[PDB]
């Protein structure tokens, strides 16, 4: 479904040019040649039938009895959203000026606009620095480490009496863990309690599939072990998928029958019901 | 609305000349229909 | 009875509250609903009776021809049901055309069908109480001709609420249903069973009763015309004549239609109870 604007741009070019007989009958033979190739793959399709017949009873948006999960089917287009900072923490610690959040997952953020409530004249923030990681860990203090496993993001200055701030970042970012650094002038190292400000903090992201990355031995070594896990996860889950096939051709066998049944969302024939929770809820899970 | 091919006019005399059409392919089938209901 | 009374004849109530001291007393009833009427016993009475009869005809008019004014919607739905094409979004999973369908006759038109139920009822039970009536007052005036046994139930109100509409759906159901019964009763005997083959009974069964029907009954169907063939070359051949050639005809075309592949089980169970028989 990728090639709408490329075969567009191919009609309308074959439409403005004029050609010899020929090339035309090139043209037309290699359209042909495609939808007869096209129509005899799904004529012949192992699940043409299921989805034949399932087409008309339920509505479902895709195909989840596929062998081999299809890279461009599984993989949408999804925009980004306003996410804020609290919904997606898990563990934060605090220091005298700076701040030390981890996420739930990885996520690839865009801009961050960040607002400030209850400011007193007394100090206020002049400089903010952005660091970020895709490193996992489990637990705060241990990446409390400031030099080495940081990321510079960006530094931005603020006019004095600034309440929102806009960090834009020209080419977003996929993180994990996250640090706000206050360069220029204030915390509690408990708690975080601030006197001074309440600060707020917002996202532009989206949910990111990302792993950490690898820079030396035993890194490898643990990217070729949780590789492996997951390959076991899949096959285990892919085996469970699998395994829905036959009650299905047996609801359908059955639904062709259309015997009549003696007893309004509930007055529909069973099978017909069972079809839609056996396909829509658990194959699609 | 960007894609090309979706948009992929008459003047008046042509537009009289179709409706006179028309109407005689109204008649025709008319007649046509009344062949068939005549007595045997 | 519509009004009751309850008398202590020999032994306490009070006249406006009803309350009794020296005990309390419960009630319980074996009963069920009743469709009856107000008897008629002079002539105020069958004005009255005659001007609700004509109350009752005209509300059913009205429920019937809002009965009827669902058909145009129902076929509509069919329409588009049939053409089973694919929409994109688990009871409200199921397609939505199949919920409007489900709603318009099973929520709908079996509302208005109960109503015009209880409406006939109404109206039956009072045509009855007026022409016993009328009957008992011709008498009177007359009294002022033996019949038998059997004329007298023929004359009388009790032959008149047991036969069937001319052009109902379920009673020719019901009436198909006994014949394959007593059919698969008759084809037991060996003489009754060639004379039934004789008859030409196995392609009506094949092209009609096979695929119509409950369950129940299209299994029912099956039996018979296994049993029909059970010991004849000839009936065999035939039904394998029948079968071949619907599989062949629909496997000609299926490339083009599945529908025509897909609808091809009640031959192949067909098929599997005759060969199951030894
Ligand atoms: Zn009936």
């Amino acid at each position: 479904r990728k090639a709408a604007q490329f075969v567009d741009l191919l009609g309308y070019f074959s439409l403005k040019t004029p050609q010899t007989e020929k090339k035309l009958k090139e043209y037309s033979q290699k359209a042909v040649e495609i939808l007869r190739t096209q129509n005899h793959i799904l004529t012949n399709h192992p699940n043409s039938n299921i989805y034949n017949t399932l087409s008309g009873l339920v509505e479902f948006d895709g195909y989840y009895l596929e062998s081999d999960p299809c890279l461009v089917c599984n993989n949408p287009e999804v925009p980004f959203c306003y996410i804020k900072l609290s919904s997606i923490k898990v563990d934060t610690r605090y220091t005298t000026t700076q701040q030390v959040v981890k996420l739930i997952g990885s996520h690839t953020i865009s801009k961050v606009t960040v607002k400030i409530g209850d400011l007193k004249r007394t100090k206020m923030v002049r400089t903010i620095n952005l660091y970020y990681n895709n490193r996992t860990v489990q637990a705060i203090v241990e990446l409390k480490n400031k030099p080495a496993r940081w990321h510079k993001a960006k530094k931005v200055q603020l006019t004095p009496g600034q309440t929102e701030v806009k960090i834009d970042l020209p080419l977003p970012i996929v993180a994990s863990n996250l640090m706000i650094e206050f360069a220029d002038f204030f915390l509690c190292n408990a708690c975080g309690f601030c006197k001074y400000a309440r600060f707020d903090f917002m996202l532009y992201a989206k949910p990111c599939c990302a792993v950490d990355p690898i820079e030396n031995e035993e890194d490898r070594k643990k990217a070729v072990s949780n590789i492996n896990t997951l390959l076991d996860k899949a096959d285990r889950v892919y085996h469970q998928l699998m395994g829905h096939r036959p009650q299905l051709e047996n609801l359908l066998c059955k639904v062709n029958e259309a015997a009549p049944e003696k007893p309004t969302s509930a007055s529909v024939n069973r099978y017909i019901l069972q079809l839609a929770q056996e396909y829509c809820g658990d194959c699609k899970n | 609305s960007q894609f090309l091919l979706t948009r992929l006019k008459m003047s008046e005399t042509e537009r009289q000349s179709m409706e006179s059409e028309r109407a005689d392919r109204s008649l025709f089938v008319q007649e046509l229909l009344l062949s068939t209901l005549v007595r045997e | 009875a519509s009004n009751l009374m309850i008398e202590f004849a020999d032994f306490f109530l009070c006249n406006a509250c009803g309350f009794c001291k020296y005990a309390r007393f419960d009630f319980m009833l074996y009963a069920k609903p009743c469709c009856a009427v107000d008897p008629i016993e002079n002539e105020e009475d069958r004005k009255k009776a005659v001007s609700n009869i004509n109350t009752l005809l005209d509300k059913a008019d009205r429920v019937y021809h809002q009965l009827m004014g669902h058909r145009p919607q129902l076929e509509n739905l069919l329409c588009k049901v049939n053409e089973a094409a694919p929409e994109k979004p688990t009871s409200a999973s199921v397609n939505r055309y199949i919920l409007q369908l489900a709603q318009e006759y099973c929520g709908d038109c079996k509302n208005s069908f109960d109503e015009l139920s209880k409406i006939i009822q109404k109206v039956f039970a009072s045509r009855k109480e007026l022409l016993e009536y009328d009957l008992q007052q011709r008498e009177a005036a007359t009294k002022s001709p033996t019949f038998t046994a059997s004329q007298y139930r023929a004359l009388s109100v009790l032959g008149c609420g047991h036969t069937s509409s001319t052009k109902c759906y379920g009673c020719a159901s019901a009436v198909t249903e006994h014949c394959i019964t007593l059919l698969r009763a008759l084809a037991t005997n060996p003489a009754l069973r060639h004379i039934l083959v004789s008859q030409g009974l196995i392609r009506e069964l094949f092209d009609y009763n096979l695929r119509r029907g409950a369950a129940a009954m299209r299994e029912e169907v099956r039996q018979l015309m296994c049993l029909l063939t059970r010991d004849n070359p000839e009936a065999t051949q035939q039904m394998n004549d029948l079968i071949i050639g619907k599989v062949s005809t629909a496997l000609k075309g299926h490339w083009a239609n599945p529908d025509l592949a897909s609808s091809l089980q009640y031959e192949m169970l067909l098929l599997t109870d005759s060969i199951s028989k030894e």
